[PDB]
RNA sequence: CGCGGCCCGAGGCGGCGGGGGCGACGGGCGGAACUUAAGCAUAUCAGUACGCCCCGGAGGAGAAACCAACCGGGAUUCCCCG
RNA sequence: GAAGGGAGGCGCGGCCCUUCCAAGGCUAAAUACGCCCCGGGACCGAUAGCGGACCAAGUAGCGCGAGCGAACGGUGAAAAG
């Protein structure tokens, strides 16, 4: 049962003993670099509910991120279009910080396959995710049946093509029937299989 | 076919047609220039097929 | 110029002894309509660009 | 330089690790991938599940 | 409407009708070694001064949710009314 | 397109002699009250049918019996005239053990197209 | 001096100018050689399996 | 003031991986204006051109926190129909 | 900022019914498609057809550069020229 007191301490976060470790955790990732390889995982239990093992070939990463919405790249913040297009400021990115995260480590890691990754601290000007990496040609990851999968080559780069949970909630594939029915198996896809021109033999 | 060259229309003044012309000045592009695309071009869209009861 | 590196002279080497004409034993033995060798280049006239 | 060759490759007939001009000649892809065995390895539980409903002949009519 | 009319529905056919402690334990335990969120005392107060419309305007500004915060302010009533 | 959808099927045909390319499948009643009163076919027999004849879904999977848990029945009558369907179709199904000679198996026909529309 | 190409879509004549195969190709129709009628794929079989 | 364990780090050695290329098809992001409205600013062109990143022989999607309202169906994909 | 939860193409509050179980993961088939190879055509026939039918074409030539970019088929049965 210690997992499950674990999980349902850190439903917790406002308690005075989680506040104070919270506080100790955040002034310690502040005096690092922006991407660091941990020793072990710092939630065992959501490790191991998203999947990781205590073996040879999984590894950790911890990586942080800014926060707030994102600002244009256009020089002296001119748009020169028409009056709609106009915005330089306001604007909020497609994707979660969640999953940048991942692509960040996956750009700085490209010899490993990115698996799952969570939440694990904020201060007001960061966030901190953990990172789950495998290394496809470990002979244990090679020869167990659990995580063999991984080792095929269209698992390339996943976080590059938005395969991921995060990338997927982006993609709005958390969601199934009305509502959803133009999105899948991708967005251009359907809207290419909606705007074809179909000229048949005996038309 | 008749469009991978760059070619445009010097404008009134030069004591020349007006159709688009290339870097020397050779005409191009018009149905009526040597080496000019086709008018109307045929396509295959065009049903070939007919139908009978 | 009289101040060059060895690397520019190798270039300019090989256009040298590209200047020739057919052979007139080639032309014979192809049977070779055109006998004129198009690559050929003048100094006077040229941009060799090496 | 065959001759070189040959007694070469006989000095390195059964070590784990061989100069890499006498190993197999297969693509970059190929070599990077998984064996056939490994392809068909499946948990203890399926296996035990695909062995006792075995694929049977049968006709209808 | 959405229904399609007919005195008479169904009258072919005869229809089919279909259809924990160690929790509580571990809640419990929790709740121990850690106290309750900063809100729930602002609820656990309003309770006791007697102001149950204040209460549910709070946890409803809270989470968000009628329901839910019904449900809320049922659950901390206890500790308001028990002293 | 066709001759290759042909081809296809004729080689998929000739790996799996005496066996049929298709599965048997339920009688279902087509969903809204425009198409009330007739049937089609449907994805698979519910675990309460398979009951009805006293099979398992290993055996039932085995024999050629496509099965669907994630149907449910909402009366007794599609009940039993999916029951009467698996009945006919034990009774007319043959099968081949390991022991069999060659010629015997050579004598099998191969069903074409869908098991009992 | 960067690692990659330059090469742009708004001209497709200068991707013809210079690109795969408008030199020798050697090692690539070596291998397509060996794999289309040869034994390569006899190889790679008695390797994987 | 010395030395053992754990923890967190540093330098080297061995064996294995990565990087770049490919006018199509595929996935993910950033993202116009000409043009139409007989003017034009919301709208349209267009979730297009183009830029950047990433695989494969296909990719992506996929075994219901689904449709429905019926004498109901039953993972995904593709075709016909409106 | 949480404990039973989600949905039923008009919002809010209340009471029912019908259906399913998110926030973890894998999976063949039916489908798409250039280079390259093979087959066919009520297609063009040297100002046409690909820019490019010619022993040397993205060649000669032009531009600091990004780029631009042609013209040129035919003796005769036999060279018996
Ligand atoms: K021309
Ligand atoms: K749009
Ligand atoms: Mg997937
Ligand atoms: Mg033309
Ligand atoms: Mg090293
Ligand atoms: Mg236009
Ligand atoms: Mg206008
Ligand atoms: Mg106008
Ligand atoms: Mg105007
Ligand atoms: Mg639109
Ligand atoms: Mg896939
Ligand atoms: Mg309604
Ligand atoms: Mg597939
Ligand atoms: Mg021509
Ligand atoms: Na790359
Ligand atoms: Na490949
Ligand atoms: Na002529």
């Amino acid at each position: 049962g210690a997992y499950k007191y674990v999980q349902e301490l850190w439903r917790k976060k406002q308690s005075e003993a989680l506040h104070y470790l919270f506080r100790l955790r955040t002034w310690e990732y502040r005096q690092l670099n922006a991407i660091k390889r941990c020793s072990h995982p710092t939630r065992p239990e959501k490790a191991r509910r998203l999947g990781y093992k205590a073996k040879r070939g999984y590894v950790v990463y911890r990586v942080r991120v800014r926060r707030g919405g994102r600002k244009r790249q256009c020089v002296h913040g001119i748009s020169y279009g028409k009056p709609r297009n106009i915005g330089i400021v306001g604007l909020k990115p497609s994707r979660s910080l969640r999953a940048l995260a991942e692509q960040k480590v996956g750009r700085r890691l490209p010899s490993l396959r990115v698996l799952n990754s969570y939440w694990v601290a904020q201060d007001g000007s960061y966030k901190w995710y953990e990172v789950i990496l495998i290394d496809p040609f470990h002979p244990w990851i090679r020869n167990d049946p659990k995580i063999n999968w991984i080792c095929n080559p269209v698992m390339k780069r996943r976080e590059c093509r938005g395969l991921t949970s995060a990338g997927r909630k982006a993609r709005g594939l958390h969601n199934k029937g009305i509502g959803a029915m133009k999105l899948r198996p991708s967005k251009r896809a359907a809207w290419k299989r909606n705007h074809t021109r179909s000229l048949r033999r005996y038309r | 076919a008749g469009v991978q060259c760059t070619a445009h229309s010097w404008g009134p003044g030069r004591a020349v047609a007006r159709l688009p012309r290339k870097h020397g000045g050779i005409g191009a592009y018009a149905n009526f220039a040597r080496g000019g695309h086709m008018a109307h071009p045929t396509t295959v869209i065009r049903r070939w097929c007919r139908k009978v009861n | 110029s009289a101040n060059k590196t060895l690397e520019r002279k190798l270039r300019l080497g090989k256009k040298i002894r590209m200047n020739k004409n057919i052979p007139r034993w080639v032309i014979l033995k192809d049977k070779l309509k055109k006998r004129w060798n198009y690559k050929r280049h003048h100094w006077r006239r040229s941009h060799l660009k090496l | 330089n065959q001759k070189a060759r040959d007694e070469a490759r006989a000095a390195f007939e059964g070590a784990k690790y061989i100069p890499k001009t006498f190993r197999p000649k297969l693509t970059h892809a190929m070599r990077c991938q998984l064996t056939d065995k490994q392809k068909r390895l499946l948990p203890n539980k399926v296996m035990k599940r695909k062995l006792q409903f075995p694929k049977l002949k049968y006709a209808v009519k | 409407p959405g229904k399609v009319f007919n005195l008479k529905k169904g009258g072919a056919v005869v229809r089919i009708v279909r259809k924990k402690p160690h929790q509580e334990f571990v809640k419990s335990i929790i709740q121990e070694c850690t106290g309750m969120a900063p809100y729930e005392m602002h609820i656990i107060e309003l309770l006791r001064m007697n102001k149950d419309r204040h209460a549910l305007r709070y946890a409803k500004k809270r989470l968000g949710n009628i329901k839910r915060a019904k449900a809320k302010r049922d659950q901390l009533s206890v500790y308001a009314r028990n002293i | 397109r066709k001759i290759r959808r042909r081809q296809t099927r004729l080689q998929k045909a000739k790996a799996i002699f005496p066996c049929p390319l298709q599965k048997l499948r339920p009688s279902v009643t087509r969903c809204s009250q425009k198409f009330n009163l007739t049937q089609r076919i449907g994805r698979g027999f519910t675990l309460r049918e398979l009951q009805g004849v006293g099979l398992s879904a290993g055996k039932a999977r085995q024999i050629g019996i496509a099965v669907d848990p994630r149907r449910k029945n909402k009366s007794e009558e599609s009940v039993a005239r999916n029951v009467a369907r698996l009945k006919e179709y034990l009774s007319k199904v043959t099968i081949f053990s390991k022991q069999a000679k060659p010629e015997e198996i050579q004598q099998a026909i191969q069903h074409q197209g869908v098991v009992m529309p | 001096p960067s690692a990659k190409m330059r090469r742009y879509n708004w001209s497709y004549k200068s991707l013809r100018r210079r690109t795969q195969g408008t030199g020798s190709m050697s090692h690539m129709r070596k291998v397509y050689r060996a794999y289309n009628s040869g034994t390569l794929k006899a190889n790679a079989r008695k390797y994987l399996a």
